[PDB]
């Protein structure tokens, strides 16, 4: 019978016995209530506003099998040292989405629940995206395997570096910039995220010279070179612009703000990139103002998987020890996110859910920010191979210039390399190893020299 | 201030930013990779086609992103499948080299669960390779 | 503006408050389609606030019931009905058939009613 | 009548019409650059990567406007900022000849209120080269 | 599944009885383009089996004639009538010549019976 | 286990594989050529234009799908029509041969029923060729 009227949300979403499905999408909330709003509540009102639920009793309701379709509270943990916080599990059918929209997905889970009266703060912590959904995705136009088959590259990091100013460099400069970078030894350089096309710089002038400088500098030093030319645009036709010159020029890979950009832009674009064997550099711009705070947000771990779904080669996943914040445990947890096909849970490492990949191909990661060669045995301990280690001015800081500063870089982590294979444990014997190769490498020498006192620690 | 010379630099990728391998640096990292488990080959190619170029892109239309010839170097016999001997390595190093004294040779390991080259460097330059600098002449 | 700084270790917490779009920037953008007054002008509305609706449930009801809904809503005296914001093409609901159906309930209500009506 | 030679007169842009520059000739275009405030730099390339050309083009779609490899050459140091000593710039012209006797080498220079190279001659030309002509025979 | 195996001189005989086809493959093919509910929503046909009807001879007659027969058919009271399978193009009527004088018939029957009519 | 030579391996079709043909082998062919009927044919090309390559797909758009220079080589003389006489061929190879010692030297035949060359194998390599392997070092 349809009783029209108000009621509790509990009565319909709050379903603490459900057997989740292993179809089911799963969201781990960090729930923080209004006083004297019963978390159980609270928890079905997430559940609810986030499936087939509104305010008030629909009649609409019996015209369909509200059972099938609804999102399901189906557990609540409370947190340990704190008064009024819960983690709420919410099970969501997948019916309930489009194939391959990512968009989607975060429109349902996040689209409204965040600004409810009923609650103080909420923070989404992980999804557990189920095979049957990852596999509607085209996904990474090409993941870590090919993308080393791609590049030739093997059994060590990958250097890359953002030409710096971010902006005011015209686009000969720009080019002249990336050459010497790229002939000391670094594999990519990159445009600033905030590089797309402007009054000093436009787009298309930057990518004919520094295709030539990709060209000069990779006859020169015989290795293949790249320099993640930026797609980011006002308009999917201007982004689709640039991609397809990119492509005319042959140089190798491109990069794309998602979230700036936004995931609709962003899955065209990688599935342009998976159509055309473009490399695709994805750039985080805009993640901080979303997965900063504890209380409220969603945490970055569900913005990668989400990119992962959406498509990119490489994305950024922080420094820990450089500029810009970053905890260890969680970061070697939303690196294995990124990268692997199977991640079991762990709680230590923020991983609510187990995540089977299901053969979607690996993203990877890409540490950058504030990090030089002092940094460099921590980060080859940290990621391993599979990463992509960043240095800006890390590089046009370098007191000789780009190619030396590449150099020293690339020398820098040929020895961590070296050194790990040879045994040596690079968590104790790390310094040292940087300081045999100063000792060494005259360009090492000059940088280790002006970077020795920089660190990042605070509070 | 010193710098760093455009002629005639050509490096090899993993370790040629290093000073040249010792024949124990070399065993250090087949060490390395019996210790791991993984599967050790080697590849060598002629002076030519050791270089990264794009001659067959003549053929293309706008599909040359990430297409580039000599890549693919020559199988040395067959990638040695569970074979946990280091000595055996080594002594198909100097097998190698010895057969083609003039060729480029590099030494790579596969991961067969990732299904990728895991890591690789190289083992002979031919001696008549006048396109290297020696470590120390490489800035000015 | 927002792109790197807001994770910075030198702060606890940022929030961008406001901008002031000089015109200068402003006269860049197409801007909106339409705007307020030529959006009354082409619906040929005036003097009074318009009303809406979304159909509920957010999800679930199939094409033809959803058109169903709307016609029933619209033909009530709502200017506007609308897909939940989550509604986009799922298995219950295909998007060209909601669009179709939905069509005709714009149709419909408009013809009984004598206003213009929009979904 | 004489007729201008095609075999082998190839030039170098600003100044390469004139005399061969004497070394105070030189001078007195580097006191030019420092009266103006502008950034000397010294720029240089080996006998191949001196002149415009196209080999990279293979690569291309219908997009080769304006587009030729070699333009680029290697930055010997770096730009010498607020210097505003002609002596030094000099002497790095010649630890720079003296590094590479057999490269093209030239002075360049830098507005940055403009953000353009403002202007650039050649310094050396290598002893081997072969593709130029002295002044007086450039027409028969 | 069925490329090489059933030629195997191994082998006297093989069948593929059945196939388990995964949610997880399931989920990577757009399907039918509109499955039964849909289909019943858009004729508006509801709470009975659908009535259809081959038009005969399968081959020799002409676009003409075979609309003629068409319009017989469908305003008796059938839902749909069909071209036989073998019914393509050929020299005794052309594709879009039959196209053509069916749609004529398909709305005349329509227009006649007040029924929704396909062919 | 032995390794195939990449260096400077290069073959020439049909029987390239097998060792070199002997005056009689030859002659053995040439007896199964009159036997059938066929028209026998000799050609001939200088060292260069002796390999399949692709210079002229530098004029082409995306239509160099089964296009590669050099498949056309010169014709000696003309096909011999209806000539049922071993002896003659044979003495054809040596004019030709003798007329170009510096040329690759093939002998083709055309089935005219079917309208296709129906058998070709080298007979002359030029002496100056470097770029083959005698049978025995193909592998080492
Ligand atoms: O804009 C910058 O600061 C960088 O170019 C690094 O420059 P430097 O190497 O010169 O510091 C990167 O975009 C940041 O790493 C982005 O941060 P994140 O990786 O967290 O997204
Ligand atoms: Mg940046
Ligand atoms: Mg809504
Ligand atoms: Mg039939």
């Amino acid at each position: 019978g349809f009783k029209a009227g108000v009621k509790d949300y509990r009565l319909t979403y709050y379903t603490p016995d459900y057997v989740v499905r292993d179809t089911d999408i799963l969201a781990a909330f960090r729930m923080t209530p209004q006083p004297g709003v019963p978390p159980e509540e609270c928890g079905a009102a997430v559940a609810a506003e986030s499936s087939t639920g509104t305010w008030t009793t629909v009649w609409t309701d019996g015209l369909t099998s509200l059972d099938r379709y609804k999102g399901r509270c189906y557990d609540i943990e409370p947190v340990p040292g704190e008064d009024n916080q819960y983690i709420a599990y919410v099970a969501y059918p997948i019916d309930l989405f489009e194939e391959g929209s990512v968009t989607n997905m975060f429109t349902s889970i996040v689209g409204n629940v965040f600004g409810f009266k009923a609650l103080r703060a909420l923070r989404l912590e992980d999804l557990r995206i189920p095979p049957a959904y990852v596999k509607t995705f085209v996904g990474p136009p090409h993941g870590i395997q090919v993308e080393r088959d791609k590049l030739n590259k093997y059994g060590r990091g990958l250097l890359g570096c953002t030409i710096k100013p971010k902006l005011g460099l015209s686009a000969k400069n720009y080019g002249r910039a990336v050459y010497e970078c790229l002939r000391g030894g670094l594999d990519f350089t990159k445009d600033d995220e905030n590089v797309n096309s402007q009054p000093f710089m436009r787009w298309r002038d930057r990518f004919l010279f520094v295709a030539e400088a990709i060209y000069k500098a990779q006859a020169e030093t015989g290795e293949v070179k790249g320099h993640y030319l930026n797609a980011t645009a006002g308009t999917c036709e201007e982004m689709m612009k640039r991609a397809v010159c990119a492509k005319e020029l042959g140089v190798p890979i491109i990069m794309h703000d998602y979230l700036t950009g936004g995931f609709t832009a962003n899955t065209s674009l990688a599935i342009y990139c998976r159509d055309n064997g473009l490399l695709l550099h994805i750039h985080r711009a805009m993640h901080a103002v979303i997965d900063r705070q504890r209380n409220h947000g969603i945490h970055f771990r569900v913005l990668a998987k989400a990119l992962r779904m959406s498509g990119g080669d490489h994305l950024h996943s922080g420094t820990v020890v450089g500029k810009l914040e970053g905890e260890r445990e969680v970061t070697l947890g939303f690196v294995d996110l990124m990268r692997d096909d199977y991640v079991e849970k762990d709680r230590s490492r923020g991983i609510y859910f187990t995540q089977d990949w299901c053969s979607m191909p690996g993203v990877m990661p890409v540490a950058s920010g504030g990090i030089h060669v002092w940094h460099m045995p921590a980060l080859v301990e940290i990621f391993g191979d599979d990463a992509c280690l960043q240095f800006g001015g890390g590089t046009l800081g370098h007191p000789w210039g780009n190619a030396p500063g590449a150099a020293a870089n690339r020398v820098a982590l040929e020895a961590c390399t070296q050194a790990r294979n040879e045994g040596r444990d690079l968590a104790r014997e790390g310094g040292d190893v940087i300081r045999s190769a100063c000792k060494w490498s005259p360009e090492l020498a000059a940088a280790c020299e002006v970077w020795k006192e920089i660190k990042f620690e605070f509070d | 201030m010193m710098v760093w010379t455009p002629v005639n630099n050509k490096m090899f990728e993993t370790f040629s930013y290093l000073p040249p391998l010792t024949d124990e640096q070399i065993a250090a990292q087949v060490d390395y990779i019996v210790a791991n488990g993984w599967i050790p080959c080697l590849e060598f190619a002629e002076a030519d086609k050791a270089y990264v170029s794009n001659e067959s892109a003549i053929r293309f239309g706008s599909v040359s992103c990430l297409y580039y010839d000599n890549r693919y170097w020559t199988m040395w016999k067959l990638p040695m499948f569970g074979c946990r001997d280091p000595m055996q390595v080594l002594r198909e190093i100097v097998a190698c080299t010895k057969a083609f004294p003039d060729a480029y040779v590099r030494l790579v390991a596969f991961d067969n669960q990732k299904q990728v080259q895991i890591m690789g460097f190289l083992v002979q330059r031919p001696k008549t390779a006048r396109d290297f600098q020696p470590a120390n002449k490489r800035s000015v």
